[PDB]
């Protein structure tokens, strides 16, 4: 428990490259978070909206 | 549409290309597909309205 | 310039789909220009079928 | 009556597409090809492109 500024630089890291990946699952308000669902559905036109 | 009726469409093949190029349709709007992909895809139910 | 059945007006415009749009004639999907058009059923019909 | 614009009969049918996390039942006429392990390739499994 002394250590706690050290494991601390290891926990900031972890927390922030989770949550930069786990963003990828996030609609932003398109049809679908994943974008080859997008470009299979949606005609080109239609497609770039989302 | 007091009583409008549902049929359940499944396990089979299928072409929208032949429905959407029929000249008998005044709509054929497709609201989360384009009506051109509908022939790329499956899908577990189809529900004819 | 062309002569066209009335009801495949719509086809004449970028993101189209169909038979005139397909075999007939098309636009690219960025066009930049007008479309215009007008019933000839006065002068291109016939007295029985043209 | 056929004599009526906007008050004579039309004819509705809406079709409704389920893709729930099951294996599918209902496909476009697309045609199958083999599988080839263990290459780099563009796919598509069920619509799953």
């Amino acid at each position: 428990s002394a250590l706690g500024k050290l494991q601390n630089v290891v926990n900031q890291n972890a927390q922030a490259l989770n949550t930069l990946v786990k963003q990828l699952s996030s609609n932003f308000g398109a049809i679908s978070s994943v974008l080859n669902d997008i470009l299979s559905r949606l005609d080109k036109v239609e497609a770039e909206v989302q | 549409v007091y009583a409008w009726n549902r049929k359940r469409i499944s396990n089979c093949v299928a072409d929208y290309s032949v429905l959407y190029n029929s000249a008998s349709f005044s709509t054929f709007k497709c609201y989360g597909v384009s009506p051109t992909k509908l022939n790329d895809l499956c899908f577990t139910n189809v529900y004819a309205d | 310039s062309f002569v066209i059945r009335g009801d495949e007006v719509r086809q004449i415009a970028p993101g189209q789909t169909g038979k005139i749009a397909d075999y007939n004639y098309k636009l690219p999907d960025d066009f930049t220009g007008c479309v215009i058009a007008w019933n000839s059923n006065n002068l291109d019909s016939k007295v029985g079928g043209n | 009556q056929p004599t009526n614009v906007g008050y004579q009969p039309y004819r509705v049918v809406v079709l409704s597409f389920e893709l729930l996390h099951a294996p599918a039942t209902v496909c476009g006429p697309k045609k199958s090809t083999n599988l080839v392990k263990n290459k780099c390739v563009n796919f598509n499994f069920n619509g799953l492109t």
